[PDB]
RNA sequence: GGAUAGUGGCCUACCAUGGUUUCAACGGGUAACGGGGAAUAAGGGUUCGAUUCCGGAGAGGGAGCCUGAGAAACGGCUACCA
RNA sequence: GCGGUAAUUCCAGCUCCAAUAGCGUAUAUUAAAGUUGUUGCAGUUAAAAAGCUCGUAGUUGAACUUUGGGCCCGGUUGGCCGGUCGGAUUUCCAACGGGGCCUUUCCUUCUGGCUAACCUUGAGUCCUUGUGGCUCUUGGCGAACCAGGACUUUUACUUUGAAAAAAUUAGAGUGUUCAAAGCAGGCGUAUUGCUCGAAUAUAUUAGCAUGGAAUAAUAGAAUAGGACG
RNA sequence: AGGGGAUCGAAGAUGAUCAGAUACCGUCGUAGUCUUAACCAUAAACUAUGCCGACUAGGGAUCGGGUGGUGUUUUUUUAAUGACCCACUCGGCACCUUACGAGAAAUCAAAGUCUUUGGGUUCUGGGGGGAGUAUGGUCGCAAGGCUGAAACUUAAAGGAAUUG
């Protein structure tokens, strides 16, 4: 019958053997080890607000060549420090150092986006406004 | 469990309000009180015959039986006047549409009227809390032994 | 099968349909049942008796002419050994194997053989013990085992 | 293969192997249809009049085409001996 | 093959088969009324002795044991019942 | 060691139906095997079977016809519960309109449909088509 | 025997050596209150339930107590800690 | 994967698609996933069979014991008729189930209480030449279950049923103008009221109640320390 | 830890080669190689393929056992023997041809009787790298054995076959 006990009374084996092999299930383990709560910069949360340290220019990974403009962010809830991308043309002029940006994921479950090495977060709003808004020009960046 | 002595306590053992006037000369000395606990269990004559006191006897004591009637194989007889049976049972795991062996060890009080050895199937009856753990009482012995006198020596 | 090797040897008695008979067999139940006990007392295992009576005598199968296995004939005649004969012949072997290993620690293969045998012994007894023929506690033991057969 | 009120629906009630009665299907371009001849009084062999047997591609493939034919044409009357039920 | 009588196999193909693998399995050893003319009264022997059978009165011999069938000693007759 | 005498009997049958034969010799018989081989012929999926009496445990000889695609057995004879019998037939019968799950009830070994008219239930034995 | 509204190692005295455990005791974790339920729709499942109803626990952390039919109450008190 | 001078991917203009009072994005989980596999995987070479064998826990485990035949009772669909002023039931027919019998056959058991049932019969007969039919006391049915004594080898499975919260789910009824809802509402003499409602199912593992006696266990008479009396 | 230490020979030293040449070839030769007492527990320890049971297909060899023969040869006086021949039958190590079947294929009488999916049972695997790494435990005189993660990284890595 290969493997599995087929017995009518062998339920315990069968449920337990499961419990076990579930651990090779990648996200099951992450979920039970609480990897989210433990590692990872965000709290397990969808977003995090934090503060800008330096403006960075990361050269793109092959076979691409460019310079991918990012901000080193120190998360508020957390202290943990994180590099994050400033998307679309310009935008990196909206930021300035020591500003208060809201970060968010990149939709790869961790896992850096593209030709950007080791950045796993993107910017959504500075100084409370929305990057998008500022890009277009529906809105203007606040005071100081 | 008991056996021997009967009056082997610091306290004098006796049934509550079962007076014997010494003025009135008798041939049985001590008048005894017993009951039929009902539910169809003969009160073994070794409760009536006996001399043990035991206020937790379902036949010669102030405990009363009611509620669950269970049966289990006797698995331990090491505590004075109370044993510990093991009721086993198969349990249904529905994802797998199969069962697994579980069990429980219900501790129960046993009246001198019965003599029990380990392995005997027993039938217990629920009663008031009698101790820290025991909520049942030995009410019938079903087996006997395990064909023990037919395990003897040589021809 | 072959419970302790990879042997697969179909090899057995092919025993008669004729659950009674043989008609060319004269004699009597008296005859054999007597004859059985003669060798019982002369000191033979039910097996050796079944074998002797099969060749010299015309005892095709001692049950067919006396509805009774030989070991039953013996037991009911108070001629039944302490322990079952297969358990005996087992133990006996494990002893002689052992006495070999005493003289030859250098023979790991004996060690191996010994284990197997005792493990047959040990499991066999558990049966005999379960079905009441050996006392609920009977044990085989290297120490005592050698004295047990002789 | 009927239908609600009578009515023989669904095309094609396919053939059937005489040996095994498993279905002779379409892309089975491997089976066979043997027509044996109905003879008459002295040698003459009544054309257009047959006793027939159809054998699956499978049977012919397993080599059982001959033996099974024997038994078929004999307990149908056109072989006397040759075949035997016991073996 | 493909169709046959499993119920009534032939007296010869049931012949050659193994002693267990026949239709209803049975023995194929036999029994013998064996004589060595020094005697008058003959003894019954099983075709596969094991025990080297001795005669009734005289400690003569009779047959000797082998792999299977016994070898009957020297000047002897027999029968199969 | 030999562990479901029934499951073997069904396999043999199936493998002689596949190999294009018309007779199987099956060993070692059993009450159940018959009362399975009974349901089979009762819906004419085999011909006639004969019990030969080795003084042992038995031998059956099934003459079959080839109407049968597959007889099969359920190895842990699960408990079926009156309404789940549809669910079984569902999973393993070829169509709504024929072939039976034969199963074991307190009131006889019987195809699922007879097991409906009588309105009983029990365990699941095997199936036929 | 005391204590309780009352059974009971609840507590005490005396006495015994017991009770649980691979059918997982005991220990650890829980970003754990439990249930009615919720989400996903072949089926089998997987995941979720702080949160309209039921039950439970708490009222900054602990303990103690008055009143009373009912509280170990906190929009009652007394103490210690913060 | 596009972008290094004709960019079908960038920045725009034009044009166009999809969804539309909504549409994107992040995170989570669910389906897709037969990539957790009871149903339902894979393990020669892709990831994966312990160097070998013993072996306890665990899971598993050959066949065999009331089978076959005969008789009775009354059900619920369906047919061929309809008798009738849409549906009706008797005779006819199958077919599918249920009950109780006799075949050597515990039905736990005695002690009456009881009887519903015929081996009865006491008359004869409505009426088709009569076993087509039931009222009907005076020899002869046990079990239908009362209740008291005396006693009961153990289970698993399965059927049916009780006991069961509502909202939620499934679902009937009803024109909230539709609908999500809601449990309303509907009829008149609308001048002194009539009236239908507020269903049903699920509810499981455990416990209880009960019908079953296949499958699967367990116990019994071998030093007879057997069984009926 | 003794004994042994012929042979070959990790280390080391040379002769050559080479741009180099800590090597490949040649020399020397320590430990080792063998053995007893006790360790160690690993090999591509391989058939890279769990065990028990059943079923499904053809052929010639052969190994062990057994049955059968007015077989051959051994001669003596026929026998008895023993070896040999032919038919069979278990049970071995295998090979052959097919393929009803299986597979991604290579190939496979099992790797077959599986979406027509259930005989019993044990074990292991769940993208690649990180890594058999850290860590704890445990075993060992050591060397090391067993048990054995995660962070992070990454779009392939891999298999069999085809054509070049
Ligand atoms: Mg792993
Ligand atoms: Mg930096
Ligand atoms: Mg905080
Ligand atoms: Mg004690
Ligand atoms: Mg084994
Ligand atoms: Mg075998
Ligand atoms: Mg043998
Ligand atoms: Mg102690
Ligand atoms: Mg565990
Ligand atoms: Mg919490
Ligand atoms: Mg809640
Ligand atoms: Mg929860
Ligand atoms: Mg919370
Ligand atoms: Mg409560
Ligand atoms: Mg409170
Ligand atoms: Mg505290
Ligand atoms: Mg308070
Ligand atoms: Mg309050
Ligand atoms: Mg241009
Ligand atoms: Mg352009
Ligand atoms: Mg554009
Ligand atoms: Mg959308
Ligand atoms: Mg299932
Ligand atoms: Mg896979
Ligand atoms: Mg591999
Ligand atoms: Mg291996
Ligand atoms: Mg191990
Ligand atoms: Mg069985
Ligand atoms: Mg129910
Ligand atoms: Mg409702
Ligand atoms: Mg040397
Ligand atoms: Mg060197
Ligand atoms: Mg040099
Ligand atoms: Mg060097
Ligand atoms: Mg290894
Ligand atoms: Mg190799
Ligand atoms: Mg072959
Ligand atoms: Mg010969
Ligand atoms: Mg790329
Ligand atoms: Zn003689």
């Amino acid at each position: 019958g290969k493997g599995k006990p087929r017995g009518l009374n062998s339920a315990r084996k069968l449920r337990v053997h499961r419990r076990n092999n579930r651990w090779a299930e990648n996200n099951y383990k992450k979920r039970l080890l609480g990897t989210a709560f433990k590692s990872s910069p965000f709290g397990g949360s969808s977003h995090a607000k934090g503060i800008v340290l330096e403006k960075l220019g990361i050269e793109s990974k092959q076979p691409n060549s460019a310079i991918r403009k990012c901000v080193r962010v120190q998360l508020i809830k957390n202290g943990k420090k994180v590099t994050a991308f400033v998307p679309n043309d310009g935008c990196l002029n909206f930021v300035d150092e020591n500003d208060e940006v809201l970060l968010a994921g990149f939709g790869r479950k961790g896992k850096a986006k593209g030709d950007i090495p080791g950045v796993r977060f993107k910017v959504v709003k500075v100084s409370g406004v929305s990057l998008l808004a500022l890009w277009k020009e529906k809105k203007e960046k606040p005071r100081s | 469990s008991t056996e021997l002595t009967v009056q082997s306590e610091r306290a004098f053992q006796k049934q509550p309000h079962i007076f014997n006037n010494p003025k009135v000369k008798t041939s049985k000395r001590t008048k005894r009180w017993y009951k039929n606990a009902g539910l169809g269990f003969k009160t073994p004559k070794t409760a009536i015959e006996g001399s043990y006191i035991d206020k937790k006897c379902p036949f010669t004591g102030l405990v009363s039986i009611r509620g669950k009637i269970l049966t289990g194989t006797v698995v331990s007889t090491k505590m004075h006047r109370t044993i510990v049976i093991r009721r086993a049972y198969l349990h249904y795991i529905p994802k797998y549409n199969r069962y697994e062996k579980r069990h429980k060890n219900v501790p129960v009080h046993v009246s001198p009227a019965f003599r029990v050895q380990v392995g005997d199937i027993v039938t217990v009856g629920q009663c008031r809390p009698i101790s820290k753990t025991v909520r049942f009482n030995v009410v019938k012995v079903s087996a006997a032994a395990g064909k023990a006198n037919k395990q003897f020596a040589k021809f | 099968g072959r419970m302790h090797s990879a042997g697969k040897g179909i090899s057995s008695s092919a025993i008669p349909y004729s659950r009674n008979a043989p008609a060319w067999f004269k004699l009597s139940s008296e005859s054999v049942i007597e004859q059985i006990v003669k060798y019982a007392r002369k000191g033979l295992t039910p097996s050796q008796i079944g074998v002797l009576l099969r060749d010299a005598h015309g005892v095709t199968q001692a049950r067919v002419i006396t509805g009774n296995k030989i070991m039953r004939i013996l037991k009911s005649n108070g001629l039944a050994p302490e322990i079952p004969e297969d358990l005996y012949y087992l133990i006996k072997k494990a002893v002689s194997v052992r006495k070999h290993l005493e003289r030859n620690r250098k023979d790991k293969d004996a060690k191996f053989r010994l284990i197997l045998i005792e493990s047959r012994i040990h499991r066999l007894a558990r049966y005999y013990r379960t079905v009441a023929v050996l006392p609920p506690n009977w044990k085989y033991e290297s120490a005592t085992a050698s004295a047990l057969v002789n | 293969m009927e239908n609600d009120k009578g009515q023989l629906v669904e095309l094609y009630v396919p053939r059937k192997c005489s040996a095994t009665n498993r279905i002779i299907k379409a892309d089975d371009h491997a089976s066979v249809q043997i027509n044996v001849a109905k003879v008459d009084e002295e040698g003459r062999a009544i054309p257009g009049e047959y006793v027939t047997y159809a054998l699956s591609g499978y049977v012919r493939s397993r080599g059982e085409s001959d033996d099974s034919l024997n038994r078929l044409a004999q307990n149908d009357g056109l072989l006397k001996n040759v075949w035997s039920y016991s073996r | 093959v493909l169709v046959q009588d499993l119920l009534h196999p032939t007296a010869a193909s049931e012949a050659r088969k193994h002693k267990l693998k026949t239709l209803v399995q049975g023995p194929r050893s036999y029994f013998l009324d064996v004589k060595c003319p020094g005697c008058l009264n003959i003894t019954t022997v099983f075709s596969h002795a094991q025990t080297a059978v001795t005669c009734e009165s005289c400690s003569t011999i009779l047959c000797t044991p082998t792999g299977g069938k016994a070898k009957l000693s020297e000047g002897t007759s027999f029968r199969r019942k | 060691t030999r562990s479901s005498v029934l499951a073997d009997a069904l396999n043999a049958i199936n493998n002689a139906e596949k190999t294009g034969k018309r007779q199987v010799l099956i060993r070692p018989s059993s009450k159940v095997i018959i009362k399975f081989l009974q349901v089979m012929q009762k819906h004419g999926y085999i011909g006639e079977f004969e019990y030969i009496d080795d003084h042992r445990s038995g031998k059956i000889v099934v003459q079959l016809n080839g109407r049968l695609n597959k007889c099969g057995v359920i190895s842990p004879r699960f408990n079926v519960k009156i309404g789940d019998i549809e669910k079984w037939t569902a999973n393993l019968l070829p169509a709504r309109q024929f072939g039976y799950v034969i199963l074991t009830t307190s009131a006889g070994i019987m195809d699922h449909e007879e097991a409906r008219r009588k309105h009983v239930s029990g365990k699941i034995l095997g199936f036929v088509y």
